[PDB]
């Protein structure tokens, strides 16, 4: 009974095998402009209920020393939660999370005013942006942690894509051009102890 | 017969340690608060400002913000108590050795203290909170053995302004028995073996005690998780490895310290006989005070304006990020130095991994750090010079770590938080020069054994080199 | 340029994607009744390919916080290192490594004489625990390690069946039968204490 | 003028560290090669006769090899240099605190010393090698300031024999400033400032030069990395920690180490003074430690022989592992406490993860142990009683371990590794009590400072609940 398997057995682990592999293929389709947590969320809740379905069997998990299908599983789950693709997902599963779905249609709504042909589609960056910055501070009372805690991955890597065509290749900032006060009230202030040291001195 | 007033000797001791515990965390706590709310308002205008011009009126909010704060705790300190200036280590140091410089005997020095350096950490001056920890432990203990009994005699009272000063220095720096050899190295009069434990239960109950409040202030009431007011822990990674490549690296550095703290003495030394002979009226102090807090607020607004280097939040390198000039996401970095308390920049200085810190940046606010409180030290308001000196170490250490991280090929015993620490200790063992004290508190906050060799070479050759030139801080002010 | 690919660098991605998913499968096809390093070997090579394909490129990289590419190649090199697969091929790699060959054909050869229904094939195990023990010391001496150093995980899992069949199942060990000599002995030396105190007490 | 007198002390400091890390390094590599080639004799021998009967020969084997070694031991000890028996350190503390036993002057009892230390551990008996390591660097310091001047004189000779005394206890446990401080707790008759350096250069020098000679051994010429014949290092996992919930089951540890300590007194107290009745002359001597190595080599079979337990080889568990009667690729778990040295059972008592040790077999190996320990101490060999303290405390603080983490629902704080640590701190300072130069040691050689003030708290209640009952040992056998 030892060197071979149970047939139901090996019906289970060629069902977390099938899933499995689609998966890694799902991840790395999706890799570069990522929507990891966009097109992967039911295949990660599948491979997620394969892998509690061997574990209600015994044979699979901890009869060798690598154990393959936990370091698996533990490798999902860590792609898992560093992507925190729970907040692309409602807290009650399998769903797209509203308050990034209206994020990723203002951010398909930003790059379809980016493909007129300089600057007239800002007050859809900026609305953009203050989205952006909306949903950092509600991934900090709602879940609480530290300040600039990381959101979902694909949310972020478009507000990524954005910053990134808004700054390093539109060139578009619009700078202060206030140096002139500022370097009046600095001198004004570092000639003071100027006058008060030499009066003091001369007194 | 004898057994009642030991009794009465511990359960004091236990006093003057649950006291400067609690004076130790009212500190700490009101410092955090206050601190917050000043930087909040001014990077809340900043960003005001940003964009749509202006941007001067906020170099105008943080230079009134930072001279309204040092007018109060200079006309606190200068007017009221004018011995209550300065950290006042110098002056328990010649108290234990004998000399009894008036006005230590009272309350109100304590709280004048106390009020002056919540109120100058605030006020954005160069300035490090756990200097004048230990006189205000120190006048904690002599108010316990006096009235408004055989403890007014100067045999008992002395024994327990040591107890206090040890107390002082272990809530200052989590360090109890670094504590303890601070209140040894002066007064050692005698090794009476009992004094010694009564030193160390002081010393350990004050640590605990700023533990539990400073817990109970956070979440978790049985974390205990805060040991001091500066706690640079956790050196016990890859990072922690002194080697004998190393070994002349560090007297080398010593050396460097050395002659920075002999800069540091006598460029203090000039401008304190300067403020001696000219400046020693007190509505003239109260002024040179509110200039010197403004301009440190502009010397830093012209730095963060003037820069370049724009880097990303890391989830906690930044306590208030402002992004002026860089693009939007990536905030400034400039202004992470200047922004941080001290006693932050200093463990990001000895912690972020290497190649996190732009030469050129963190040159700039070592010169002008340097400078800054080489010019705020000698003043009348109630200031450390502790946390100025390690900042400034840690900074031209980290330099230095850099250095060598370029000229070998990016080595693994070059590592740059290393040698920010190594840094640390030789800044400070050039301009204060204590010699074992220091050796027992590096490695006590640390929480390292392996540092106590290199530092206390550190610490030895930065203490021959600076006598070669000049006297210590904390000597020289007993010579005016 | 930014929020899509360049086409050839998508098929390198798509080249990668499809290889590492194969892998996947054959990670957990082979998962209980270990094959680790008999049957994926050659799809290892092809994944440890497309990734070095990659970078001869930027964009797959280091472009992204997660780097899922990276951090799958680095998976499958922690599982290949893990399992110590080095030892299932030779030094010129892509064979079978002609000191294992030998441990498989024996351990196919020892199961199929514990087909035949008690103690009768016992020298077959005997050489192949011997075999087993050459190759243990083998992976010391050429690969310098510490005692105890882990072999190729195939080997080392067919040499576990092995041995859980013939002891926790089968039950045959011969056992010693020598007790009453070790308890002579122990009596005789533990009472020679006893002999030399009371002697020198009554002298 | 005195300049080059306090030059010819340094040079002569330099000289006893330079010496007793040469001996220290000798005797471990030379106890590494002979208990190497004994246990491998033993290994190939039972293997030899594990099948198709026999393995009354592999007892035989066992015990005439124990009783071959300490045979030699014996004779070369009892005969020529009956003073070299024992540690030695009872003599030194003595020597140190004013009256000079006879025969410590002499080269001989430095080379009977060491020889009987090569020829006690390698024998099989319950020893340490690192207590006879103090007695040696005492008597090569003497050596050094006599013939076969002014350094004959008790003033400077007490002062160099004290800098010996350190150097061995820095080259035995991995401490320098443990050293010192050991220096220090005896005939500290005066606080001369260039005397603790001297001692603390000495101290120093040795550590290095024991690395440098055993690394050059190792493959590593730039490694050093093994500070002392026994090197129990890295706590600083998260078993690091020490919390509020364990001070006191610490206070309560440090109380049955004191119990232990005073039962493992009093013990070898009636067996020492049957010794001095009875077993005086040399050849009698001579006979009752060959019985007594034959019968820890028995002990040690018969406990292995009658051992179910069986676990696989981690990778450096197990030195020389034998598989008696377990399944193959099995190998057996009670031979793997009697075929490691004493020096690696400890390690592996303080970092082995939870669930790796049974109950019952670590049990009986601490209670076989500690009357074997009993026993073989008060012997005419040359011997130490440290790490026989030191397994026995470990293994029964590991005991406490499991006994805590079944209790409780297998918590973090009860990790058995840290309980193993405050076990092996408790049961040295129950039966040796020396208060703080154990506490350093114990911080210096696991490189942690966090575990300062809870070893401190044991070494305390060991000591204090230890001389309600009886004294120390150490200064037991001052007193017969
Ligand atoms: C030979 O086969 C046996 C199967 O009976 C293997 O024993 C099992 O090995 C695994 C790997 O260490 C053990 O898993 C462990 O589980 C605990 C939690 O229970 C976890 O904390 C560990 O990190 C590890 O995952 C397992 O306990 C152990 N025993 C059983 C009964 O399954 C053995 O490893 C095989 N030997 C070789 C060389 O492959
Ligand atoms: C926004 O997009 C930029 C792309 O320009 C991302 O910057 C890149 O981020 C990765 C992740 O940290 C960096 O990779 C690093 O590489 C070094 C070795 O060079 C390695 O030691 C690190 O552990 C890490 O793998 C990369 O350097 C960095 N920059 C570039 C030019 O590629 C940025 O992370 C994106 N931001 C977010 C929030 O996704
Ligand atoms: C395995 O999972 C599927 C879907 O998650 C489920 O329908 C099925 O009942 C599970 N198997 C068992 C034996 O519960
Ligand atoms: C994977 O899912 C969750 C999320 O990390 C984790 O708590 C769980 O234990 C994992 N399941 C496994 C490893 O089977
Ligand atoms: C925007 O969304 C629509 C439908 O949601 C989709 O057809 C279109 O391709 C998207 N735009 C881009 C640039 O992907
Ligand atoms: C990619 O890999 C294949 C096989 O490993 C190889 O034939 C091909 O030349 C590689 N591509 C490039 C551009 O070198
Ligand atoms: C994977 O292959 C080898 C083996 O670990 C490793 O050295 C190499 O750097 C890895 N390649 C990657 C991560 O691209
Ligand atoms: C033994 O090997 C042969 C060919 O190498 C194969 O056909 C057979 O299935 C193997 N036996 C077992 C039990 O797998």
């Amino acid at each position: 009974d030892l060197p071979d398997l149970d047939p139901e057995c090996r019906e289970l682990l060629l069902d977390f095998a099938n899933s499995s592999a689609e998966l890694t293929g799902c991840l790395v389709r999706s890799a570069r402009p990522v929507r990891l947590c966009q097109t992967c969320y039911p295949l990660f809740q599948q491979v997620v209920s394969k892998m509690d379905n061997i574990s209600r069997a015994r044979s699979l998990l901890m009869a060798d020393r690598m154990q393959i299908v936990v370091i698996l599983s533990e490798f999902f789950n860590t792609t898992w939660q560093e992507a925190n693709c729970a907040n692309c997902l409602t807290n009650n599963s399998e769903e797209l999370s509203n308050s990034t779905v209206y994020f990723l249609n203002l951010f398909n709504h930003t790059l379809t005013c980016f493909e007129h042909n300089c600057k007239n589609c800002r007050e859809a960056y900026k609305t953009l942006s203050s989205l952006y910055s909306e949903m950092q501070k509600m991934n900090e009372l709602e879940n609480k942690a530290e300040p600039g805690t990381h959101l979902c991955i694909d949310v972020e890597d478009a507000m990524n894509i954005t910053r990134k065509l808004w700054s390093r290749t539109f060139n578009c900032s619009v700078p202060c051009s206030d140096t002139v006060p500022v370097i009046a009230v600095s001198v004004f202030i570092l000639f003071l102890p100027v006058v008060f040291y030499l009066s003091s001195f001369l007194h | 017969a004898f057994r009642t007033v030991e009794i009465k000797r511990w359960v004091i001791c236990a006093l003057i340690g649950i006291l400067t515990g609690l004076v130790a965390c009212f500190i700490d706590i009101v410092v955090e608060n206050l601190a917050g709310l000043k930087y909040r308002v001014i990077k809340g205008n900043i960003d005001k400002f940003t964009e749509k011009g202006g941007l001067s009126f906020s170099l105008l909010l943080w230079a009134t913000l930072n001279a309204a704060f040092v007018l109060v705790g200079s006309v606190i300190v200068a007017f009221i108590e004018p011995v209550a200036a300065g950290s006042g280590i110098p002056q328990i140091k010649c108290f234990l050795n004998g000399v009894k410089i008036p006005h230590v005997v009272r309350l109100k020095t304590l709280v004048i203290k106390v009020s002056g350096v919540i109120l100058s950490v605030v006020g954005g001056l160069a300035v490090g909170k756990e200097g004048p920890m230990i006189h205000s432990g120190s006048v904690i203990a002599a108010g316990i053995s006096q009235g408004r009994e055989y403890f007014r005699r100067d045999t008992e009272k002395r024994d327990f302004v040591s107890a206090g000063a040890a107390a002082g220095v272990s809530a200052a720096f989590g360090a109890p028995v670094g504590g303890v050899l601070f209140s040894l190295e002066e007064g050692a009069s005698f090794w009476n073996q009992f004094l010694t434990w009564r030193i160390f239960f002081a010393s350990m109950i004050s640590t605990f005690t700023l533990n539990f409040v400073l817990s109970i202030y956070h979440g978790n009431m049985w974390d205990l998780s805060s040991p001091g007011l500066i706690n640079f822990g956790r050196f016990d990674s890859e990072k922690m490895a002194y080697t004998i490549h190393e070994i002349p690296v560090f007297i080398a550095m010593g050396v460097v310290g050395g002659v920075l703290g002999a800069v540091f003495n006598a460029l203090n030394y000039w401008l304190t006989m300067f403020r001696i002979r000219y400046i020693h009226r007190p509505c003239l102090q109260v002024i040179e005070a509110v200039l010197v807090a403004a301009v440190t607020a502009t010397v830093a607004f012209v730095l963060i304006y003037s820069s370049r280097d724009c880097q990303p939040l890391q989830g906690g390198s930044m306590s208030y990020p402002l992004q002026l000039f860089c693009a939007d996401g990536e905030y400034n970095s400039m202004a992470a130095a200047f922004f941080n308390t001290p006693e932050k920049s200093v463990v990001s200085l000895f912690h972020d991994p290497p190649g996190s810190y732009n030469p050129l940046t963190l040159g700039l606010f070592t010169l002008v750090y340097f400078f800054l409180a080489c010019w705020t030290y000698g003043l009348t308001v109630s200031a450390g010079v502790f946390i100025p000196s390690l900042l400034i170490g840690a900074a031209w250490g980290r330099l230095f770590g850099i250095s060598l991280s370029y000229l070998t090929g990016a080595a693994i015993w070059a590592d740059p938080g290393k040698y920010a620490l190594m840094g640390a200790a030789a800044q400070l063992g050039g301009i204060v020069r204590m010699t074992l004290s220091l050796t027992v508190i590096m490695m006590e906050a640390t929480s390292n054994v392996t540092y106590g060799f290199p530092i206390m070479l550190v610490l030895m050759t930065a203490k021959i080199v600076g006598d070669v030139f000049i006297e210590g801080l904390y000597d020289m002010h007993i010579q005016l």
